[PDB]
RNA sequence: AGAGUGUAGCUUAAAAGCACCCAACUUACACUUAGGAGAUUCAAUUGACGCUCUGA
């Protein structure tokens, strides 16, 4: 059960639009994660 | 009276990779969305080309590995969205059941380091596991001379299962096949304390 | 602005998960209360078949307060 | 009065605390690159803490540190027992949603 | 094979009260407001469908 708490939202009043961009860190590990732009995909050299 | 000494381990591994989103959750995501897009607070066409065949031009891993095999049980990688638990053949003297790995252990030897020896004994790899306490998982004895069994938990950190083509008989179980393959009542029910999420 | 259907259709999304979250927690407390008896029992079986290993049970591996364990992903390496 | 047997039942304060081997006190760092997820999780946590009766005291989080940035939340923790504390950690591990890093990690 | 037997989680409650959950206010919890699901195992006090224990 790791979907129990990942469809929750913001809570605050001021902020942005955020969107579901995929991100690696150094190995091939694409996990969502709420930012801007869309990229669709990140990696950090 | 004479007792037999024997305790056990029901090994854990879990999941590299989360659970799908049901249809359901899925809805969900996008009443929250079209919320979120409700209540917030405020060449842009040349980057979204340029970050969506970004997006296009690297293939995502795919989340189920498990489709390609239909007959790797003794694959470390069987299941990704759910835990495992090791299982291992056995063949007694008087009796032949698959029954969760089991050892020996003597009174000079306290229950965790039982459980340390059994980490190594029948798999003969490099795996590194860890231990939440010594407080066990489930119990069951079945005599002949008493005798008991002791299934503790422990959780796979990383393991280098080499030589995966052991001679033994592991087979990795979820949920499912623990009741095909543990018939009595005495280890059926190994579901109550394996966490069936 | 808003229109009665999608009203309607988010009261029963949100009676319907509801429903389901309720299901969740009332398995989640099920898979607890049965492990915890078996591990109370197992405790107490322990007790009785050796009166020198339930003192060494309640104690607590030193090794924990430094845990480390990641989450899901998923691309595997 | 005193001398009546109804002699202290008004007294309120006995009840009102104005201040076997068991765990210290326990910080669980959740530092996520969703606030959203670092949120949620922590909410889970805490609830499943206060349906366990565990003693909870803080919730705070760190201050946020740039190199995109990395959430950080907190949650305090006192008092466990052999197999509760199994328990408790056993399912954090199971009911962890995605890409979250948890701690076990101490004060100071 | 035998014993205890039996209202949703709990009730020397008789279809109820506590429990329980999400939504908003909360960092968070809590409170509060809005909502949500829920049972007397089946046949005539009795017999037999399910759970626990004692054995093999």
């Amino acid at each position: 059960d790791s979907s129990r708490a990942s469809l929750t939202r913001v809570h605050r009043q001021a902020y942005a639009r955020l969107y579901p961009v995929l991100l690696v860190k150094q190995d091939g590990s694409t996990i969502h994660i709420r930012y801007r732009e869309p990229r669709r995909m990140l990696a950090m050299p | 009276s004479p007792w037999r000494l024997l305790g056990a381990l029901c090994l854990q591994r879990p999941p590299v990779v989360s659970k799908p989103l049901t249809p359901l959750q899925e809805e969900m995501a996008s009443l929250l969305q079209q919320i979120e897009i409700e209540r917030s607070l405020y060449l842009a066409q040349d980057l979204e080309d340029m970050w969506e065949q970004k997006f296009l031009q690297f293939k995502l891993g795919a989340r189920i590995t498990e489709a390609d095999e239909k007959n790797d049980r003794t694959s470390l990688n069987r299941k990704l969205d759910r835990n495992l638990v090791l299982l291992v053949r056995e063949k007694f003297g008087d009796q032949d059941v698959w029954i969760l790995p089991q050892a020996e252990w003597q009174p000079g030897e306290t229950l965790r380091g039982t459980a340390e020896r059994t980490l190594a004994t029948l798999s003969e790899n490099n795996m590194e596991a860890k231990f939440l306490g010594n407080a066990p998982c489930g119990h069951y004895t079945f005599k002949f001379l008493g005798a008991k069994v002791f299934f503790f938990k422990a959780l796979l950190l990383t393991g280098d299962f080499s030589q995966a083509g052991n001679k033994g008989h592991h087979v990795w179980v979820t949920k499912d096949e623990l009741g095909d393959y543990l018939k009595p009542k005495y280890l059926a029910q190994v579901r109550r304390f394996v966490s069936d999420l | 602005e808003l229109t009665f259907e999608e009203t309607e259709r988010r009261a029963l999304l949100l009676k319907k998960w509801s429903l389901y979250k309720q299901q969740e927690r009332k398995m989640e407390r099920d898979t607890i209360r049965a492990m915890l008896e078996a591990q109370q029992e197992a405790l107490e079986e322990l007790q009785l078949e050796s009166p020198k290993l339930h003192a060494e049970a309640i104690k607590r591996d030193p090794n924990l307060f430094p845990f480390e364990k990641e989450g899901p992903h998923y691309t595997p390496p | 009065y005193k001398t009546k047997p109804t002699h202290g039942i008004g007294k309120y304060k006995h009840l009102i605390k104005a201040e076997d081997y068991e765990y210290g006190v326990l910080n669980i760092h959740l530092t996520a690159y969703d606030m959203t997820l670092a949120e949620s999780y922590a909410q889970y946590v805490h609830n499943l803490c206060n349906s366990l009766s565990i003693k909870v005291e803080e919730s705070y989080a760190m201050p946020t540190k740039t190199i995109l940035t990395t959430h950080e939340r907190v949650v305090q923790i006192s008092g466990l027992s052999a197999t509760f504390a199994e328990i408790f950690l056993e399912i954090i591990q199971s009911s962890l949603p995605e890409g979250v890093r948890l701690s076990v990690k101490e004060h100071t």
